[PDB]
């Protein structure tokens, strides 16, 4: 008997026996969240547990089957997921220790709290309150004792644990092989194939590189149009040459550059697009709302939702007694049961939204053929950006007139779409520059390439050169900044969000092209073109089945991330952007402080 | 004038499962298939060999009543000449058969909340199944050359595993109540004709 005939046995026997484990233990989460009672929480526990023993028990069993034996491309797919070998590797005392510490840096986090100096008592926690600081106020010093604030307290406590975890983990992946456990994480986009559809992990770090030299001329005019209206509003701080004060960017950690809209619109008169009021006068309510959207997909070519999905998904908040999770999610709970929950109120976000959450349970009732080990999206940036696309075409002016919301003969502006692209822009734009500094941080602190005792130098020296942010005020070695943010000390991985971002665009343009649209891409729609669903439908179907390579390939015609596409997107943009800074400085000088 | 007892059967509390197939031998009775042909509650009434326009003029020896209930998807095996678990291992159908397939979805009187657990099916065999034959053998399967010895191992696995039917799942998974008629006619009088 060959190999080959055992392991496909065996995994027949897994198969049947995993999805049942599974289902219970999806119910019963569904249940904990729409009725949050504390009995619930005990059978949610429960349940997870055998669940877990079997995966447990069953991946132990097979890492007894030799892997190159098998000379079939899809059961060897199968079988080297089951072979994982995660975290099981370490001795059980390690083990236990490890997970204390994670355990008590979550905990940390969650329930930290600063204080403001001026008034001893008021002390405020993260989500409810020193956010709305950062937020909304436009005060320099009231915003700078928010700033110290979290990182001084939450922070240093933060840094002696994480020196310990960093050691921890790496021996965790010495053990499995690969070198650090930054090879560990960046090995998702690995894969093996014969006819030139390899990629290797070590790629991943050049590409990312090249695409950022790219980019860059972008982002460097957008930050000096941002700093001259900036130098308006907080007149004596900022100086012409050098880089923005970092508290006064939007958000806590700098993420993103949205809220910072306000101040910078281009054109103020002439007003955004809003439809939330025409929507109350001709009495849509929340099930129109997704009945609407359904109606999209349709028309694209993919298939309607099915009878359950109307009768169990919880469409509105619940109203009388129970206590619902608010989070907008959409769930696969297996089997064929496809249920959303989302609390829905009548306004223009929210028709965008729904339009983005129908988009991921269309994809799960694709792949449902597939195995059970392979059912998943390919990569991981794949299952979000398609998603996005659908919202995107959602929006634009033609469609709202289609559906009868706008006014029948609105005619937009020159004024009106820069208005539009700016604000697109510092969300998208902005993001990009700050997810590859951290990523790199992080690469090389488990690398060994930084010393412990210059992990906080380097923070700093690298914000500085490549996002152009400064210390408000010096920090030392105890600090850890790194560190509040939230994927870093849960424990995630950052690396998806920049490759999402350039894979929508990428598949956008696609679809565009087989749509016939004539015009700046800004302005293009997907809907009533049966042609785009079905090249889309190919893709989806395939899963995890075949490597992500092969995929893309498929629907765009290229191997590899290409940085095309955004920047015609955005053309329109740079354009304009290049005639308002003419007269100033671009580029940043590293020397300024306002340390001074 | 006997009615043939077709009624009977098709409401019945509950079915046996997939593998314990239940025969009924029905002759020297009469059987009138327009009561259902107009009907139609049926999602298919698909046939094989007998046109049910109008064809119970011609006359047959026995009528054999096969039942059971299944998942929906493998609503489809039960055609002939096509392989998948159910034909393989649990019921077949010779290329040549002729009689009618019947089946409908029966979630509300088979569903149970918590699950249903007395529908019965077997993943694995030593071969396959020869023309309408019943193996009810419990004996472990055995895939590995060294010896079961008769409990559980590697390699080792019980035949058969639960349907598990429960009111949440896709049209896929709901349960299917199919009925085979088969009407066999061979060299006599063939008293069952269904004027
Ligand atoms: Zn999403």
């Amino acid at each position: 008997q060959s190999t080959e005939d055992l392991v496909n046995t065996f995994l027949e026997k897994f198969n049947y026996e995993a999805e049942e484990l599974s289902y219970q233990s999806s119910l019963a989460s569904w249940d904990y969240n729409t009725n949050i009672s504390d009995e619930n929480v005990q059978k949610m526990n429960n349940a997870g547990a055998k669940w877990s023993a079997f995966y447990e028990e069953q991946s132990k069993l097979a890492k007894t089957y030799p892997l190159e034996e098998i000379q079939d491309s899809t059961v060897k797919r199968q079988l080297r997921a089951l072979q994982h070998s995660g975290s099981s590797v370490l001795s059980a005392d390690k083990n236990q220790r490890l997970n204390t510490i994670l355990n008590s840096m979550s905990t940390i986090y969650s329930t930290g709290k600063a204080c403001n100096p001026s008034n001893p008592q008021e002390c405020l926690l993260l989500e409810p309150g020193l956010d709305d600081i950062m937020e909304n106020s436009k005060d320099y010093n009231e915003r700078l004792w928010a700033w110290e604030g979290w990182r001084s307290e939450v922070g240093k406590q933060l840094r002696p644990l994480y020196e310990e975890y960093v050691a921890l983990k790496n021996e965790m992946a010495r053990a499995n092989n690969y070198e650090d456990y930054g090879d560990y994480w960046r090995g998702d986009y690995e894969e093996e194939w014969e006819n030139g559809y390899n990629y290797s992990r070590n790629q991943l770090i050049d590409d990312v590189e090249h695409t950022f030299t790219q980019i860059m001329p972008l982002y460097q005019h957008l930050h000096a149009y941002v700093r001259t209206k900036l130098m308006d509003t907080y007149p004596s701080y900022i100086s012409p040459t050098g880089c923005l004060p970092a508290h006064l960017l939007g958000d806590m950690w700098g993420r993103f550059w949205t809220n910072l809209y306000p101040l910078t619109v281009p054109f103020g008169q002439k007003p955004n697009i809003d439809v939330t009021n025409a929507m109350v006068n001709q009495s849509w309510d929340a099930r129109k709302i997704f009945k609407e959207a359904e109606k999209f997909f349709v028309s694209v070519g993919l298939p309607n939702m099915t009878q359950g999905f109307w009768e169990n998904s919880m469409l509105t908040e619940p109203s009388d007694s129970r206590k619902v999770v608010c989070h907008p999610t959409a769930w696969d709970l297996g089997k064929g049961d496809f249920r959303i929950k989302m609390c829905t109120k009548v306004t223009m976000d929210d028709f965008l939204t729904a339009h983005h959450e129908m988009g991921h349970i269309q994809y799960d009732m694709a792949y449902a053929a597939q195995p059970f080990l392979l059912r998943n999206g390919a990569n991981e940036g794949f299952h979000e950006a398609v998603g996005e696309i659908m919202s995107l075409s959602a929006a634009t002016p033609n469609h709202l007139k289609n559906i009868g919301l706008l006014p029948p003969s609105f005619f937009e502006d020159s004024e009106t779409e820069i208005n539009f692209l700016l604000k697109q822009a510092l969300t998208i734009v902005g993001t990009l520059p700050f997810t590859y500094m951290l990523e790199k941080w992080r690469w090389m602190v488990f690398k060994g390439e930084i010393p412990k005792d210059q992990w906080m130098k380097t923070w700093w020296e690298m914000k500085r050169n490549i996002v152009g942010v400064v210390e408000p005020v010096p920090h030392d070695e105890t600090y850890c900044d790194p560190a509040s943010l939230f994927h870093v000390a849960n424990d995630y991985s950052f690396i998806r969000y920049y490759t999402r971002t350039i894979y929508q665009f990428q598949f956008q343009e696609a679809l565009c092209q087989i749509a016939k649209h004539e015009g700046p891409l800004h302005k293009c729609d997907i809907s009533n073109s049966s042609e785009a669903g079905q090249k889309l439908l190919e893709m989806l179907k395939l899963g995890k089945s075949k490597p992500w390579t092969y995929a893309l390939e498929i629907v765009v015609g290229a191997k590899n991330m290409d940085v095309r596409p955004l920047l015609n997107y955005f053309e329109p943009l740079f354009t304009w952007l290049k005639e308002q800074n003419r007269n100033s400085f671009v580029g940043w000088n590293t020397d300024w402080s306002p340390y001074a | 004038t006997n009615l043939c007892p077709f009624d009977e059967v098709f409401n019945a509390t509950t079915f046996a499962s997939v593998y314990a197939w239940n025969r009924k031998r029905i002759s020297n009775c009469v059987a009138d298939y327009s009561v259902l042909y107009n009907f139609a509650p049926f999602f298919a009434f698909k046939c094989y060999g007998v046109s049910p326009t109008k064809l119970n003029d011609l006359c047959f020896t026995n009528v054999y009543a096969d039942s059971f209930v299944i998942r929906g998807n493998e609503v489809s095996q039960i055609a002939p000449g096509q392989t998948g678990n159910i034909a393989d291992y649990n019921y077949k159908l010779p290329d040549d058969f002729t009689g009618c397939v019947i089946a409908w979805n029966s979630n509300k009187l088979d569903s149970k909340v918590g699950g249903n657990y007395n529908y019965r099916y077997r993943l694995f065999r030593k071969s396959n199944l020869k023309p309408f034959e019943r193996d009810i053998s419990t004996e472990i399967y055995q895939a590995g050359n060294k010896p079961c010895n008769g409990v559980a191992g590697v390699n080792c696995y019980f035949p058969l595993q639960s349907y598990g039917f429960r009111p949440t799942y896709g049209v896929g998974h709901q349960p299917y109540r199919v009925v085979v008629l088969s009407f066999e006619l061979l060299h006599a009088p063939a008293t069952v004709c269904g004027p």
